[PDB]
DNA sequence: GGAAGCCATCC
DNA sequence: GGATGGCTTCC
């Protein structure tokens, strides 16, 4: 009805718009004759462009741009064992992209236009009154057009892979192996990157920050993400995956994967008084955050004491953890142990804390360190971790601070274990 | 031409130069007859852009100028 | 202050502190026109930079009333 | 499933140029399945010559070092790239983008064969290594013996030998070796509360490993919400698109004598862990297992709690 | 007929060249010596371009000059005391030439497999492993550091386990860059390559070199691939490639530094011995020799031998399996 | 048969960073031991200095500006305060082959070229150019500002084979004017030296050191470097290892000034060999490509349609093929 | 003839 | 920058 009476302006508007390149010389006459053709027969010259293109979910281009295989449209199903990514998580609200031509995309990219306003874009494949009789064309024009669109909706391809992919085996219990070809997903990357657009720009989002530089508390979330990295798809031109990819100008964001310490900074080992009593308060960026966070949970109340509990164990375990890799990293990253000029205290926890007996080490020294463990050190960390975490009475008076307590000298005793077990 | 932000005023260098191969130009942050801050910046930058870059800057003061001149609590 | 004897009205770049978009109250010229009860125009009069380029001083009660309506001073 | 009765070392494997993306969402450190991959080829090449089967493996990543950088105008960071050789024209070449990294891995093996009844350890281990010395990891190649001359030597240590407590001092003894890493596990329990939790705002999968692993700022009642390990991404493995297909059936294929799949990758959750936090060391060996009836090809560290 | 996959594994894996340096007579203590490190600094330049010649207009031209062009790059000297480079890099060869790491159809595979047979028992590879110990010879993996030296000097050793095998040493500017002659030493490194790429193992070498250049001079390290594509501000014109806070040479470049072993390349000889690659194209010149138009691209020749059994001369053998031996992906 | 595409150039004459130490005339033979100068730091009052606007005009604008200056911490290097003579010390290195194009496209143009070199190496030796480079190093050009109202300046100039020396000169490079290229024995001796390095007849390593007798405590002038942005410093210099520096590239830029042959006028004197030979310091470019006389229609007159011009510039053609650069499209 | 090759034009 | 072809366009 009045879809293919939009098509035709559509049509209409092109023509006028290839008609906006004008040539001085003969360009009028071959834009009229141009113009006649599309509003004569737009939809018998856009049926051989639509049996040429195929919708797709999983694509084989973005693994090389050389290599050409099977491209499969399918949603597979939620598998058995819970907990797990995949496109089968959401069903309701995807995006399909297609390879093809351009011109053929334009034509795709036309039909898709002439699917919305009315149903028409799940109604493409029933309908033959009102779409032949706004759309100008005949019952058999609109018998070829619905058998055309019929095939470009279907997929119409071959099984078969190329040399350039992965195609990886993964061994079977107790037996041979399959060959597993991975495709790359288009339509989760599509949803995941307008999630993450969403995510860093947005009124919500610059009125969260706004709001976290002014410290003005409405009921409102922020979120943040750090050390993204960036993947470009082919050449100048990203289209040639899907048009998805020209939407996303061939650019995908990568989630950072890292091991802790990816930041292999120099080590302040050295035998500095005011560096030795900093390094018995240890101040790292790590640290002074588990730091920070520790002084932030102590103004806690006991309503929620369970999970206050249990949050302020885990800060403890992890921080001893930290000092403990702290010391090995220090230790095992120490070439040799050098006489410390006037390191306060440094060499009195160094004798354990510090490297072995080296040749700049007196064996009389080392066998006197391996006398006795560093209990003492440990002793004093424990004393400059309680001084690190701010304690009131409110803790001495009440039970939750006992038992906070109870915990801080359990994990200073199993550190203490575990320091004078390799001690001596 | 200026960017005037309430009392501070944001004006380039009237002649620019080439680092790395782009023309850029020097811009000075304002505050009154006292000079805050200066940055280097290409051309091809809308005055929003111009903007957001001293964003930071300006609500740093902000927050100072807050906290020294709070009022006092009784209780 | 309070004494008419002494107070002097303020110049543009002072004035610019509380009333404009960039200002630290953040209330437009309209809205702190319409504050007044006057138009538009009158009240960018007021802001135009020198007196010279046809800009008035404001007064003394208008000043503190407005002052008094943004919570800046109570003015009491 | 099987427990390993002998625990082998490699002591420290330096690598150069490694794949660093190995997934299309993440970038960091490679697959796991690159290391089960790795154990099964070292078992196809040699290990079937002196009669053992090889299980799980384990990872302590003593150092990283990614050829990346930073465009000096923004937050996210770029990839360095090489310069592929001249096409015929001698114009230029397709570019593609690729990510290589240094590593620093301990591989850790358990064992099920006749260890020591055959052989005694020392030889096995000095003829694992001479087998190790010529492969690669993830594309990486093994740097050769250098002034690090010293970690040469490798150990197999049995695993219920001796008594508990003999089991336990041997564990102490062994793990104060690794000491600057951590190891890698998978902690997919975890994203099962938490999505538990987050059910009761909304049923939504996906951000449940989404939300869980960046840094959220919480509006005061000006904070960070908090998370108390070392939160990792990583890629489970992969659920097929397509049914099983014949050995000739698909073109072009590697070899016309297997069957084929076509899969799609599945992603989850692991977390850093310090060596001193874990009990036993069959906690952190990565197996292999295969469900051929539905897609799912996994690679996890199961008994780890 | 061949197969759609091909797949060949890369042999003679090198290490990343770590740069050092030094004072000359104290070479053989040079286990300890401090790296060379990389810095910035600012440069600022005029316009030496050829400009589009319809725009010279020598008002446009002074105001163009009028602006200054400033840049920041970066630098590796030397220490205003020392006056010598040490390189130092390792080598792993592995053996089993022959072997693909993939193949569609097998019938392909043990033709090859049959051919290669009859190639290695026909001649052993004591022409390219004479060669190879000719491009070691000669540091022509030094690239532009070799270039107006005053003394060269460089330092092979063969490491069987964790002790040194046996030691070589050479005066690398006596061998020119030009021919290959033979030497004892030369033939006996070159033994060592033959029976390496015999499949017998992985031999292991550490090679040092040294050369005379100057106080505080200037050295060349790689150089990294960054793409600008990007609106914002200008980057630095030039970064360096460092290894843990000290200047390298990437593992390739010194790689296609080791395989420039081909004059047998059909268009002429004055040009010197080239790298080898499947119509072997120079990225200097810009130019493809061995033309696939004529019948001496590596593709042809290899169709020939192995599946029409047109059997080329030893000359084509030596380029086929010098390709061989480098490794690559071949198919459809 | 035209220009290539590609075209790149090597440089010879490559120098290193000079660094600078200091100590007391007199005792210049026993300069092996002189501590480096050092960068410190100072805090400068600005003051108002500018044109104006005519918006800046009025009298209380100024007062306003004058009753609150802006404050700014500034690097210097000066001299102790007992010594009074800079020593300067860099080396030079020659390396000769300069005919060859590093990068090349075209054959044919590439043996063009050499043939072309190799007959102006046929019918002229490099005796002018090194006679004028030899002429730079006499005089002290590549002390820049630190040469203005110097006492007396001596250089030493040593040439290294091996680790020794072999031959050493001295000069007073106050004698020996900015101005124009004079006759010396020693300095001809020198000059062939450096032509029968650049020939490729043997490489040449020189070390040169100069020393500037100032003044005690009086400022000297180091390197500088670039500010992009400011919130504090502005103005740093350079260094190495902590000794005050100058960059190599001004070096360099004070040796290649040798053109007297711009058609321009003669009184103000050498300039450096650049195409379209341009001095910063006056924003304005001699030999204008108007004229027929820059350099890149010069070299493809005298290469593709073969038309050797005048002997001078030739010599002008081949310190431009000494300098190097990046040619082509 | 048929293929391949190049160029071309589309998006 | 991959895809498809259309008149040329060889041999």
């Amino acid at each position: 009805q009045e879809l293919r009476q939009f098509i035709e302006s559509f049509i209409q508007e092109r023509l006028q718009g290839k008609l906006d390149k004008l040539h001085p010389d003969e360009d009028d006459k071959r834009q009229t004759l141009l113009a006649t053709h599309r509003r004569e027969a737009w939809l018998a010259d856009a049926a051989r462009r639509v049996g040429q293109l195929q919708l797709v979910t999983h694509t084989l281009k973005p693994i090389h741009p050389d290599a050409r295989g099977s491209n499969l449209h399918s949603l597979p199903q939620a598998p058995g064992q819970p907990g797990l990514a995949g496109s089968h998580e959401l069903g309701d609200r995807l995006v399909s992209d297609v390879v093809g031509n351009a011109a053929a995309l334009d034509v795709f990219k036309f039909l898709s236009l002439q699917y919305q306003g009315k149903n028409l874009l799940n109604w493409l494949t029933e309908d033959s009154a009102e779409a032949v009789q706004a759309l100008s064309d005949n019952a058999e024009q609109a018998r070829e057009w619905r058998q055309a669109f019929i095939g470009i909706t279907a997929v119409k391809g071959a099984p078969a892979s190329h040399s350039l992919a992965k195609q990886l085996y993964f061994p079977l219990p107790g037996s041979g192996y399959h060959l597993l070809a991975p495709l790359f997903p288009t339509s989760l990357v599509h949803h995941v990157h307008a999630l993450l657009r969403e995510a860093r720009f947005g009124d919500a989002a610059k009125a969260a920050r706004e709001a976290r530089s002014r410290q003005e508390s409405w009921p409102h979330g922020f979120s943040e993400y750090p050390n993204l990295a960036i993947q470009k798809f082919g050449g100048t031109k990203p289209q040639n995956i899907s048009q998805l990819n020209s939407e996303r100008y061939g650019e995908n964001w990568l989630l950072p994967s890292l091991p802790p310490h990816w930041q292999r900074q120099d080590q302040r080992a050295p035998i500095r008084h005011s560096s030795v009593f900093e390094h018995d308060f240890g101040r790292s960026p790590e640290v002074s955050r588990l730091t920070r966070t520790l002084q932030r949970l102590l103004a806690k109340t006991r309503h929620n004491n369970f999970t206050i509990r249990r949050y302020r164990a885990q800060l403890v375990g992890q921080i001893c953890d930290e000092a403990l890799q702290y010391a090995a990293r220090l230790r095992e990253l120490e070439p040799g142990w050098s006489a410390t000029p006037g390191c306060q205290l440094h060499d009195a926890e160094q004798l354990w804390l510090d490297p072995l007996r080296a040749q700049t080490d007196e064996t009389f020294l080392q066998r006197r360190l391996r006398g006795d463990w560093p209990a003492e050190v440990g002793n004093r960390f424990a004393n400059w971790l309680n001084r690190a975490v701010s304690s009131d009475s409110q803790i001495l008076g009440s039970p939750e601070a006992a038992q906070w307590s109870q915990e801080l000298s359990k994990e200073l005793t199993m550190f203490k274990e575990i320091l004078e077990d390799e001690r001596d | 031409n200026a960017i005037h932000i309430g009392p501070f005023s944001i004006t380039p260098a009237a002649r620019g130069l080439h680092y790395g191969g782009l023309p850029h130009h020097q811009w000075t942050l304002y505050y009154g007859p006292r000079e805050m801050a200066i940055k280097t910046l290409p051309d091809s930058y809308t005055s929003s852009e111009v903007r957001d870059e001293f964003s930071d800057i300006i609500a740093e003061f902000v927050i100072d100028a807050r906290h020294r001149y709070a009022p006092d609590v009784l209780e | 202050t309070h004494d008419a004897e002494e107070w002097r009205p303020p110049t543009s770049w002072e004035l610019r502190h509380v009333v404009g978009e960039g200002s630290f109250t953040g209330v437009s010229g309209a809205a702190a026109a319409a504050l007044l009860g006057m138009s538009a125009t009158n009240f960018r009069k007021y802001t135009a930079g020198d007196s010279a380029a046809n800009r008035q001083k404001i007064s003394f009660a208008a000043w503190h009333y407005l002052l008094d309506r943004l919570g800046v001073k109570r003015a009491s | 499933v099987t427990d390993p009765e002998a625990l082998l070392l490699l002591p420290r494997l330096s690598i150069q140029n490694a794949n660093a993306i190995s997934s299309p969402l993440t970038w960091g450190f490679p697959s796991p399945g690159a290391f089960t991959g790795f154990v099964h080829a070292l078992q196809r090449r040699v290990g079937i010559s002196l009669d053992i089967e090889l299980d799980g493996v384990g990872i302590v990543c003593h150092r990283f070092e990614a050829q990346i950088s930073q465009p000096a105008g923004k937050r996210t960071k770029v990839f360095n790239l090489t310069r592929n050789p001249l096409n015929r024209d001698g114009s230029t070449a397709a570019i593609v983008e690729e990510g290589r990294a240094h590593l620093e891995v301990s591989l850790l093996l358990g064992v099920h064969g006749d260890g020591l009844d055959d052989h005694p350890a020392q030889e096995i281990a000095r003829q694992v290594q001479e087998q190790a010395g010529a492969m690669r990891l993830a594309g990486g190649s093994i740097l050769p013996w250098c002034n690090e001359r010293f970690p040469a030597p490798n150990a197999e240590l049995l695993m219920l030998g001796g008594s508990d407590e003999q089991r336990r001092k041997n564990q102490r003894r062994l793990t104060r070796r690794l000491l600057p890493g951590f190891a890698l596990v998978s902690r997919e329990a975890l994203l099962q509360q938490h999505l538990e939790t987050l059910r009761t705002t909304l049923p939504e999968a996906t951000t449940l490993d989404a939300l869980l692993d960046l840094c959220r700022i919480n509006f005061e009642p000006w904070q960070v919400r908090d998370k108390p390990g070392w939160l990792v991404p990583i890629p489970a493995g992969y659920n097929a698109l397509s049914p099983l297909y014949l050995p000739g059936e698909v073109r072009n294929a590697r070899d016309r004598e297997t069957p084929l799949r076509f899969v799609e990758n599945l992603f989850g959750l692991g977390e850093w862990l310090s060596p001193h936090r874990v009990a036993a060391l069959s906690d952190l060996l990565w197996y292999h297992h295969a469900e051929p009836d539905k897609g799912l090809y996994r690679w996890s560290t199961p008994r780890f709690v | 007929s061949t197969a759609s996959v091909l797949a060949f594994e890369r042999k003679l894996d090198p290490s990343d060249a770590l740069m050092s340096a030094g004072a000359w007579a104290q070479r053989d203590a040079s286990q300890e010596w401090p790296a060379v490190t990389v810095r910035e600094k600012s440069v600022r330049g005029t316009i030496s371009n050829r400009l589009k010649t319809k725009d010279r207009d020598p008002a446009k031209l002074d105001a163009s000059i009028q602006s200054p062009n400033l840049q920041t790059v970066d630098v590796a000297n030397l220490p205003s005391d020392a006056d010598t480079l040490k390189v130092r890099f390792t080598l792993r060869v592995l053996g089993g030439a022959g072997t693909p790491s993939a193949c569609n159809d097998a019938a392909y595979r043990d033709k090859l497999l049959q051919t290669v047979a009859t190639y290695v028992n026909e001649q052993g590879f004591a022409e390219l492993a004479r060669r190879y110990a000719h491009n070691l010879a000669n540091a022509r993996f030094l690239w532009r550091n070799r270039v107006g030296a005053e003394a060269v000097e460089v330092r092979i050793n063969h490491i069987r386990q964790g002790e040194v095998a046996r030691t070589w040493r050479f005066d690398a500017l006596a061998i020119g860059l030009r021919d290959f002659k033979a030497d004892a030493e030369l033939d006996a490194l070159a033994e060592l390559i033959a029976s390496g790429l015999s499949g017998s193992g992985h031999v292991l070498l550490e090679v040092v070199a040294f050369a005379r250049i100057g106080d505080g001079q200037e050295v060349f390290p790689s150089q990294e691939l960054i793409l600008d594509k990007g609106d914002k501000k200008g980057q630095k014109s030039k970064t360096l490639y460092s290894v843990r806070d000290a200047a390298a040479i990437h593992s390739q470049k010194i790689g296609n530094a080791l395989r420039t072993i081909d004059t047998w390349y059909p268009d002429e000889d004055g040009l010197g011995p080239i790298a080898v690659e499947p119509y072997g194209s120079v990225t200097s010149q810009g130019k493809a020799y061995r033309q696939p138009k004529q019948k001496l691209d590596f593709y042809t020749l290899l169709d020939n031998w192995v599946l029409r059994d047109e059997a080329p001369a030893v000359e084509q053998q030596h380029y086929v399996i010098a390709n061989l031996i480098r490794g690559g992906v071949f198919g459809e």
